[PDB]
């Protein structure tokens, strides 16, 4: 299968035609996505198979072929880029300054950009192109607009 | 059955469309991984 670093679409043929169920990151031979995109199902890359390796429904993350590899963090100050990959549209960088999710267990960076559900797993990055975490698990605000968390995992 | 298709390289791109506000929200995270607004 294709194991070149980059951003990938996550597709199904189980519904009408081919449907983008979301996105993920291929890094060091590991595929990284949000748990709500695949629900822990195996994935096809050509005639190669990607087995789940690590997942956590609460963090809403899953890794394929290996442990989570993405360890960069938002610096709490600088603007970031959503590399948005929307269903049937060309990958696009969108620059924003993260908001903050205040929780009992502390502060998470957050992004206020709305894309379709099938944009879920689009990688947020820093000025050196490091993946600081993924788009697609967040909140609907008083407006009705979408605010997404910078969901990052742990590297061991 | 799910399959992946490459969509691009991962890279910072100078003069991306610059947009979105930066709200400070009080949130709760449930055991099912659903964020919710505290008020
Ligand atoms: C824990 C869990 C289950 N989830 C199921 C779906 C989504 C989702 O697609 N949300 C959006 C709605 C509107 N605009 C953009 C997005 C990203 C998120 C999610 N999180």
């Amino acid at each position: 299968g294709e194991t070149t670093d980059g951003v990938y679409r996550v597709m199904t043929r189980r519904l009408l035609g081919s449907t983008q169920v979301g996105v993920g990151v291929m890094q060091e031979g590991v595929f990284h996505t949000m748990w709500h995109v695949t629900k822990g199902a195996a994935l096809r890359s050509g005639e190669g198979r990607l087995d789940p390796y690590w997942g956590d429904v609460k963090q809403d993350l899953v890794s394929y072929c290996g442990p989570w590899k993405l360890d960069a963090a938002w610096d709490g100050l600088s603007e970031v880029q959503l590399l948005a990959v929307p269903p049937g549209e060309r990958a696009k960088n969108i620059q924003t300054l993260p908001g903050i999710f205040k929780t009992k267990d502390g502060d998470i960076g957050a992004v206020a950009l709305d894309y379709p559900a099938g944009t879920s797993g689009s990688p947020i990055l820093d000025k050196c192109g490091r993946v600081i975490g993924l788009y697609g698990n967040g909140v609907v605000i008083k407006n009705g607009s979408y605010v997404s968390a910078i969901t990052q995992g742990k590297r061991e | 059955d799910m399959y992946i298709e490459r969509a691009g390289d991962i890279t910072w791109e100078k003069d991306a469309e610059v947009t979105g506000n930066s709200p400070r929200l009080d949130v709760a995270l449930d055991e099912s991984g659903d964020f919710s607004l505290v008020e």
